[PDB]
């Protein structure tokens, strides 16, 4: 019985159980469970968190498990996911925070009137147990310090004996602002991950995931579901494997990601869908304002693949061009009308083909993503705001012509948007926070008043006739010359590494192997 | 009713309680009278470790037993 | 109205124009000269100045303005921007640096014959005003001083009576020289930013963005533009505000560590706002283009384009007053400390050698240290699989050794090459018992042994134990630092990650396509 | 047209200007007898503020026109 | 790159350093996310306490290692 | 923690100093960097006139402070 060790970045537990239950998922123990409501939630979570998980399946999701097999890549693209399937488990937050609040106040009332700082206070019980975790993990500028500082305040009116049922009551009658706003920083700390966690925190979750939890080999006799066995020496949780099935299914690819834990529990990165380092595309810019000849991405992006496609073809392969295929039917059986181009000067007819899929292409991906990213997410909608479309999409609000021109936004002159943006009171929009209106808004324009925003799903279908999917439809069309940012979602399908220079890059070149 | 929990601090409390109280409910009562939180609780009556959604009844716990409270460890 | 205080580095107009500028932009007053081409311009050079500035507009200014709300970060974000912005709005200096030599002459011609110290000199007027800031600014002993010195020296030649005319046609006719060179080094000032300011030296800016900066309330009732309100007591900038000063400054606290020099050099990267994204478009790349050891065009080796790559960020950097890449670069490698104007002199088309020899030995240490880190912590004991082991470029390349390809164990490109210990370790294997696809079974092993000593347990081996001293691994290691290296690609990977760049690799072969874009 | 500039020490500058010139030459005028740089000059006439772009005429300086020069603090 | 660091109660938080940053440093940025004054810091990493002037890769203390913070006198 | 020092002419230096520092370590510096003798610098915070002897800390010298130059 080996110890496979997890990150220690706070959340052990999960990083720890993601690999257990990794190595459960792909050894088919849990090929019966797999039906059920739970690993439904654990799948449908997996889809949510990963906008690149294409089918959504879990003939997907094993396939991701062997792909990123290292430990670290384990717990990078599933730690996340179970600690967003943790929270649809959670149930009273609101007494939760009452008794960390008041556990602060009773075991510090005379250390918070004496000005004492957070670190000198007594954060642990007689047995061990924390007191307040989740209230010591927000930040202590923002947030820690000044509530000591209100709590110095209101304790001005305490006028009780010191007990804990008392202060609890106190703190019912004069906190009940404080304990609200506490409870909205702290379900929507961006770093919850961190603050250190116990095993039955995540019952619920497991309970419908049909899993135990041993710690230190403390087992239930009564007990009789498959276990995951977690070894807790200094605060942190490691998980116990058996030698044999350690090797088959933990470290069977070298590490792939590179990526911190807080991008990957925020989304920031996405991770790439595993494939079966690659070829490259080069493209280098030009402004507006100084074109070469005045190329669109679409046709720059179709050379690259035509070079890679007849480059491939000198040692007999056609990979590429079947990748291409499998994304577009519209051009299966012309590789070699494509392999008889002179690059040089390359047939118009052809090219323009060759654009047009690319074009539709793109749609696929920026349409399928854009629809992850408008899911519910319990009021975060931070990937969306990030969205390269919703960042089109709101250049209109302040209209600065560079952002609305119409061969490189979409939504440039759409006017059903450009009227509603125009008619919305501006007094309302707190500077800095128009995405407070854009996105609902947006919201709006993509799904219509018919389905209310929290109900959104992967699933959702965008209304029709909407003016967000119309004004998209200009990314087929032929007078949308696309910028870097389409050409990402190209290089996402065709398993290419993007590289675009810009005007003035050198080039250097070395001796290599 | 009334009944006992001891564990490793020595000290030993107190809790009124009726049969028909669940785990959860005893831990809740625990962390009312101390401020322990259920999360890091486990309740152990006869070498057994007892379940929340049970009652008390389902265990034979009954008038001036005693339980053993035992910390969860977090990491 | 409520008085905001202004930190005092000694830019504290700018950092009071900051903060006024900052309510003013949030307070919506402004938007109609969104489009303008000094609000334009100050979206570029802001820009220019933080790399996770993505959506590059109003929308994300107000963005950034609204969440970096505290007064001093607002100074560390926007301050060197508009710094940066008002030197594209400077028209007269040679008439200034001719101006300030005049004054220094002729209210000091005989304490600079007396050889009187600079802190000697008279540089105030009769009117309280300062006679010569920009020279004041400049470091005395590789300045001032000398600067007394070439004064007297040019000094001998004046012969008329000393008037403030007289002395400005002489400077003009036997300074010529001496006011370029001092031009040149004012306008190169690191510490510019420190020296003292007037409201008028930002007119030029400050009309560009339509805004009046009002200086101890003297207004002009006839001057309808939107102004900023300054309050100058003790030679310090302040920010009057109006209801604005409350709803949009000091709402959150102070979320930046950084120093105002190295605001102005943008040493760290201010990160954005959590509401968008990063499109690292324009996060700095070095491109390189592979020949072959067969044909090798030029035949550099990968530190020479390396270093070449890096050392055009540099001036590239330069170009909008940061230097990021260099401060990195002195953050790996101290000796690289005094070499700044040395690299932006460096003609790219015929690039000065001993300074390139100099900047490639920094980077095959700085990849030796990186590549001897990961070695240890990649042979940390994870699995039986060593995944992470087997992966090691540098465990491939002792392992290249076993295949006996010469075209994997060049001396130029793998520093085990021709390692006798290893070799002989090597000989002494059954090759028979070695089935294919199973080397590593007998490779792993050895390479461990090797590394650690044949005491110590592959099972065993944490971050802590330390590498036998006599490790052949070592020194076999020890050869990337060597002349005869000229490295691959592999040992570029390293220094990718230590100066944070994104590198780049063409094949000899490779097409690129150009293309019009945002 | 010969004009005066007056300082609140009360010493007062005699300039030889035209008034075709600009309150930004009447600044370098300054400049060249005084020694004061423009950009810590303020030039005030009837209680106005003057703009460097504008003219004497603009403004209506007669000769022997009085305007007075103020400090402008630096920081 | 990114360090972390592990309180009692199991809280970890993350710091970013390089490899040549001191003991003294890495101190001072835990005294500016949680208050404790440096001379109240007490680091460890392997079982090992971690002395001042002594550089993180002296420790070799890789990315994504886990300090152990405890309270002093 | 970096103090500044601002002359007459609204020109300011930086200075890296600890609060146990006293006054005249800190003129010693300005005298390195500008040449000025602690005996014709006088300093001045908060309108205090500061001496040599007693300490920044002491003073209330805190993180970006600025101190007066004058002769």
């Amino acid at each position: 019985a080996k110890t496979i060790k997890a990150t220690g970045d706070g959340a052990c537990l999960f990083n720890a159980v993601s690999i257990g239950l990794s190595v459960e998922i792909l050894s088919g123990r849990l090929d019966s469970q797999l039906d059920t409501p739970g690993y439904q939630a654990l799948l449908d979570e997996f889809a949510k968190h990963h906008p690149q998980f294409n089918p959504k399946s879990w003939k997907t999701l094993k396939e991701w498990l062997a792909y990123y097999n290292d430990t670290r890549d384990i717990e990078l693209i599933l730690a996340p996911v179970l600690f967003n399937l943790n929270q649809k488990y959670q149930d009273h937050l609101d007494e939760e925070i009452l008794n960390e609040l008041t556990n602060l106040v009773w075991k510090n009332k005379a250390n918070i009137e004496n000005g004492q700082a957070w670190f000198q206070l007594q954060n642990t019980g007689d047995l061990g147990e924390a007191l307040f975790p989740k209230l010591e993990n927000l930040d202590l500028k923002k947030d820690r310090a000044p509530l000591l500082d209100k709590l110095r305040e209101i304790l001005k009116d305490y006028k009780l004996e010191l007990t804990r049922e008392n202060v609890k009551q106190f703190l019912t009658e004069k906190a009940k602002e404080l304990l609200s706003a506490l409870k909205k920083k702290i379900s929507s700390d961006p770093h919850a991950f961190q603050r250190g966690y116990s095993c039955d925190e995540l019952k619920g979750m497991t309970d419908a995931l049909a899993i135990s939890l041993v710690e230190n080999r403390e087992e239930d006799i009564t007990d009789n579901r498959i276990k995951i066995r977690l070894e807790n020496q200094e605060e942190h949780w490691n998980v116990l494997c058996n030698e044999e099935d350690s090797e088959r299914f933990l470290d069977s690819t070298p590490s792939r990601l590179k990526m911190t834990s807080l991008e990957a529990y925020r989304g920031d990165k996405q991770v790439s869908a595993p494939t079966s380092e690659e070829p490259g595309v080069f493209l280098r810019e030009r402004t507006i304002d100084n074109p070469g000849l005045g190329n669109c991405a679409f046709y720059a992006f179709a050379i690259g693949l035509v070079n890679i496609i007849q480059e491939e073809a000198k040692y007999n392969r056609r990979t590429m061009f079947d990748r291409w295929v499998g994304l577009d039917r519209s051009i299966s059986g012309q590789y070699d009308e494509i392999l008889k181009l002179n690059l040089e000067d390359p047939d118009k007819e052809l090219l323009d083909r060759l654009q047009s899929s690319l074009r539709i292409v793109t749609y696929q991906y920026q349409i399928r993503e854009l629809r992850n990213v408008c899911v519910f997410r319990n009021g975060n909608y931070n990937r969306l705001t990030g969205n390269s479309n919703f960042v089109n999409f709101a250049a209109l609000y302040y209209g600065d012509p560079l952002d609305t021109d119409s061969r490189f936004n979409p939504f440039a002159d759409s006017v059903p948007i450009l009227i509603k943006m125009a008619n919305i009171d501006r007094d309302s929009v707190h500077p800095g926070h128009e995405n407070d209106v854009l996105v609902p808004l947006f919201l709006d324009l993509l799904y219509g008043d018919t389905t209310n925003p929290a109900d959104i799903t992967l699933e959702t279908e965008p209304k029709s006739d909407s003016p967000i999917i119309t004004a998209m439809n200009n990314i087929t069309q032929d007078f949308f010359w696309g910028t870097h940012l389409d050409l990402n979602y190209l290089a996402e399908a065709f398993e290419v590494n993007l590289h675009v220079l810009r005007n003035n890059s050198p080039i250097q070149e070395f001796v290599d192997i | 009713m009334q009944i006992f929990v001891k564990t490793l601090t020595g000290k030993t409390i107190t809790l009124e309680v009726e049969p028909s109280d669940t785990i959860e409910n005893v831990k809740a009562k625990i962390q009312d009278k101390e401020g322990i939180p259920p999360d890091q609780q486990r309740l152990i009556f006869a070498g057994k470790q007892l379940e929340d959604g049970r009652t008390l009844s389902d265990y034979n716990i009954q008038k001036e037993s005693t339980l053993h409270l035992v910390l969860r460890l977090r990491g």
